């Protein structure tokens, strides 16, 4: 979800 | 017999005064005190005069493995920050310590936002209120057996299967701008339970709810997804939502609803792309509040706060038929809603990439598949 960290 | 589905409608609003104390972690942007915002914004407009308000009990592991797996259930009663190391294993299988990370009371927090969830469907069933309200609830992403978008439990699937001791079918509708993905898994292959997400499609978080997922098996053309684009606004959205909204109530014809009512569809969201104004977002709450039916409506989504306090504030006066100035009132946040202090916010000028021939062409196939129901 978070587009600032990780993929999701 | 006298009946004609009209009238002011009772409304059961659920809130743990605890559950704005629950923290995600630094730089997380998931933040349940947007819950405790939202209900002291709503008692300072004096909502609390026009509905019961109820506290929520903390649901039990055996309320929550109705759907979750008795593993899954139990590593959520023993995980804690002090002891993630042991662990690192199980961490991982059950999706939990990214976007889903170990906090202090997190299952807690799922108790409570579960229990308002699973007690608004007992009093639904019990037919001693029109509409339910929990906006701790609608976690829509949590899975089986593990962890998902910010979601641990998945109270929306928990409540339904509450509503269907006693409806033959429930309807299930997911503004949110993500996809309703966990709702709908857990009901693909059953007709009891229709799921109708709308949300942002393409590159983009869960990365599922095309078009052509319409249900398999017994539930095949029971799940309707609308992708979409960046930038939808208030026109375009009520212009597919009224009508695809009361196709279903037409085709299916359900006798209880849960309304999933995430505000990252909000113009300035952080995490979401989408234009709505809570006008606009609240629209969707008035169309299903027209067709009179046990109605659940839970939160979910929503990452600028201050515009999460707003919209499901004013929701929840749509849901009392309660018309409150656009002027807010002073509350423990005042500061949070500047530098204009008003209820309702104004859209971007970010383009609408959803043309309306693209709107009329995704609801013209979502008309034939309905149209596939007895
Ligand atoms: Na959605
Ligand atoms: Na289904
Ligand atoms: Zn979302």
């Amino acid at each position: 979800x978070n587009p600032e960290q990780x993929w999701g | 017999a006298y009946s004609q589905g009209g009238g002011k409608k009772k409304v059961c609003y659920y809130y743990d005064g605890d559950i704005g104390n629950y923290y995600y972690g630094q730089g997380h942007p998931m933040k349940p005190h947007r819950i405790r915002m939202t209900h002291n914004l709503l008692l300072n407009y004096g909502l609390y005069r026009k509905m019961e308000i109820y506290r929520p009990h903390k649901a039990t592991a055996e309320e929550m493995t109705k759907y979750h797996s008795d593993e899954y259930i139990k590593f959520l009663r023993s995980i804690r920050p002090d002891n993630m190391s042991e662990y690192s294993k199980q961490m991982q299988r059950f999706n939990v310590g990214e976007d889903c990370p170990v906090f202090d009371g997190l299952f807690e927090f799922c108790q409570l936002s579960t229990g308002g969830s699973v007690a608004g469907a007992v009093k639904l069933n019990r037919q001693q209120t029109d509409m339910a309200v929990n906006w701790a609830g609608g976690l829509h992403h949590a899975k089986k057996s593990e962890a998902s978008g910010f979601c641990y439990v998945n109270d929306i699937v928990l409540a339904i299967l509450e509503l269907l001791k006693y409806h033959q079918r429930v309807l299930y509708i997911d503004i949110d701008i993500h996809h309703g993905d966990g709702v709908e898994e857990a009901f693909y292959t059953t007709d009891r339970v229709m799921t109708v997400s709308f949300h942002k499609y393409g590159e983009y978080f869960p990365g599922t709810g095309d078009l052509r997922d319409i249900g398999a098996g017994k539930g095949k053309y029971y799940a309707v997804n609308f992708p979409m684009r960046d930038g939808i606004d208030d026109e375009s959205y009520g212009q597919i939502f009224k009508p695809i909204i009361s196709k279903v109530m037409e085709m299916y014809q359900p006798s209880a609803v849960v309304l999933q009512c995430g505000a990252d569809s909000l113009s300035g969201d952080r995490l979401g792309c989408f234009n709505l104004t809570v006008k606009g977002h609240a629209k969707c709450v008035e169309v299903v509040k027209t067709f009179n039916l046990p109605l659940l409506m839970l939160g979910g989504g929503g990452y600028t706060i201050r515009n999460v306090a707003r919209c499901w504030t004013y929701e929840t006066a749509v849901a009392l038929d309660c018309e409150i100035p656009n002027e807010l009132p002073y509350n423990d946040y005042f500061e949070y809603f500047g530098p204009d202090f008003k209820l309702h916010i104004s859209p971007s000028n970010m383009t609408n990439q959803n043309t309306p021939e693209y709107m009329e062409k995704i609801k013209q196939r979502l008309f034939e598949n309905l149209r596939m129901l007895p």
